[PDB]
């Protein structure tokens, strides 16, 4: 395998600083063109910074003078140290290995969401979407968890620690907090027997909530 | 900087069809230094093609690229349902490298009406002073659907929000959640809570409802 494993991210206050890193396998950061690329919500891909094997660095106009791309050869790691962050820096950030000085990117990190906001972290409240006749369709039934009032994104939802699952995109409410539903379709014959538990992980708040979802008449 | 203009902006085609995506450059791109990427929702981009026409290792044979000068093309020779994504071109023949704005490929299928479910608020939530009522439209196509809430037969406005899933990677359907948010007090003052759904797969609109307390 050839890969980049990214670390860092999350909520940061405007004016603050934040560092991202990526560990490479199957190539050496010291001998490659490496870059960071970002993508604001709903928008396209924009290069942030590039570093050459010989050490030269280049920056997008929007970040020049306040972001630094760097590397640790003996740890095979790439870094992005950001400063003077603003709301317009909110984006998913990816590290990348480039085949050419100006792009051609074969290896991408998985991405991490950086949210620049003065609002406080808030953990989700998790409420059951209980199965009933009104959520039953013959041999199948729907049940879920409402994951309400959290900030920032993302939240992770798993079931019983996998099929039939629809976790919906979060919506931003007027309060400025996010809300999401996760639903699963299960055999209607199991509603009385099988325990269904949604596991909600909101890393920015270090909140982990398991909620058992039980039927209603 | 070289500007890359992708067309069309959105492309909807059925499995088995040929898809042709264009990327036009504002000036000539040197050495066919152009790449194509696929980006699925929530994921990092995946390199498909580099050098305008070289398929990356491990990429299925249905993906191919061509072009030179100012016009480049990505072809999916026979679309598969898993191919919905945004596809981006990128030039690296002149500095700085630049990306197109993406073409969103959506997979067409035959019409599928939603199954409609409704969930009353939890007792746990009501103890907190708010009531969320959830209407689920499951596994439907096309994506356009009208969802209206009625409380004691009164059409609601300004108190609901919707979310739609990405297409299913096997059967190309969508699901949609609509959440009506009311105060506990308002919720307890009314009896009938109804979600009315209009969709092309239905012969007539469908209403799903419950009476508070059940």
């Amino acid at each position: 395998e050839v890969q980049l494993v990214e670390s860092g991210g999350g909520l940061i206050q405007p004016g603050g600083s934040l560092r991202l890193s990526c560990a490479a396998s199957g190539f050496t950061v010291s001998s490659n063109y490496m870059s960071w690329v970002r993508q604001a919500p709903g928008k396209g891909l924009e290069w942030v910074s590039v570093i050459y094997s010989g050490g030269s660095t280049y920056y997008a106009d929007s970040v020049k003078g306040r972001f630094t791309i760097s590397r640790d050869n003996s740890k095979n790691t790439l870094y992005l140290q950001m400063n003077s962050l603003r709301a317009e820096d909110t984006a998913v950030y990816y590290c990348a290995r480039d085949l050419y000085s100006s792009g051609g990117t074969d290896i991408w990190g998985q991405g991490t969401m950086v949210t620049v906001s003065s609002a406080s972290t808030k953990g989700p409240s998790v409420f059951p979407l209980a199965p009933s006749s009104k959520s039953t369709s013959g041999g199948t039934a729907a049940l879920g968890c409402l994951v309400k009032d959290y900030f920032p994104e993302p939240v992770t939802v798993s079931w019983n620690s996998t099929s039939g699952v629809h976790t919906f995109p979060a919506v931003l409410q007027s309060s400025g907090l996010y809300s999401l539903s996760s639903v699963v379709t299960v055999p209607s014959s199991s509603l009385g027997t099988q325990t269904y538990i949604c596991n909600v992980n909101h890393k920015p708040s270090n909140t982990k909530v398991d909620k058992r979802v039980e039927p209603k008449s | 900087e070289i500007v890359l203009t992708q067309s069309p902006g959105t492309l909807s085609l059925s499995p088995g069809e040929r898809a042709t995506l264009s990327c036009r450059a504002s000036q000539s791109v040197s050495s066919s230094y152009l790449a194509w990427y696929q980006q699925k929702p929530g994921q990092a981009p995946r390199l498909l093609i580099y050098g305008a026409s070289s398929r990356a290792t491990g990429i299925p044979d249905r993906f191919s690229g061509s072009g030179s000068g100012t016009d480049f093309t990505l072809t999916i020779s026979r679309l598969e349902p898993e191919d919905f994504a945004v596809y981006y071109c990128q030039q690296y023949g002149s500095s700085p490298g630049t990306f197109g704005q993406g073409t969103k490929v959506e997979i067409k299928r035959t019409v599928a009406a939603p199954s409609v479910f409704i969930f009353p608020p939890s007792d746990e939530q009501l103890k907190s002073g708010t009531a969320s009522v959830v209407c689920l439209l499951n596994n439907f196509y096309p994506r356009e659907a009208k969802v209206q809430w009625k409380v004691d037969n009164a059409l609601q406005s300004g108190n609901s929000q919707e979310s739609v899933t990405e297409q299913d990677s096997k059967d190309s359907t969508y699901s949609l959640s609509s959440t009506l948010t009311l105060s506990k007090a308002d919720y307890e003052k009314h009896k009938v809570y109804a979600c009315e759904v209009t969709h092309q797969g239905l012969s007539s609109p469908v209403t799903k409802s419950f009476n508070r307390g059940e």
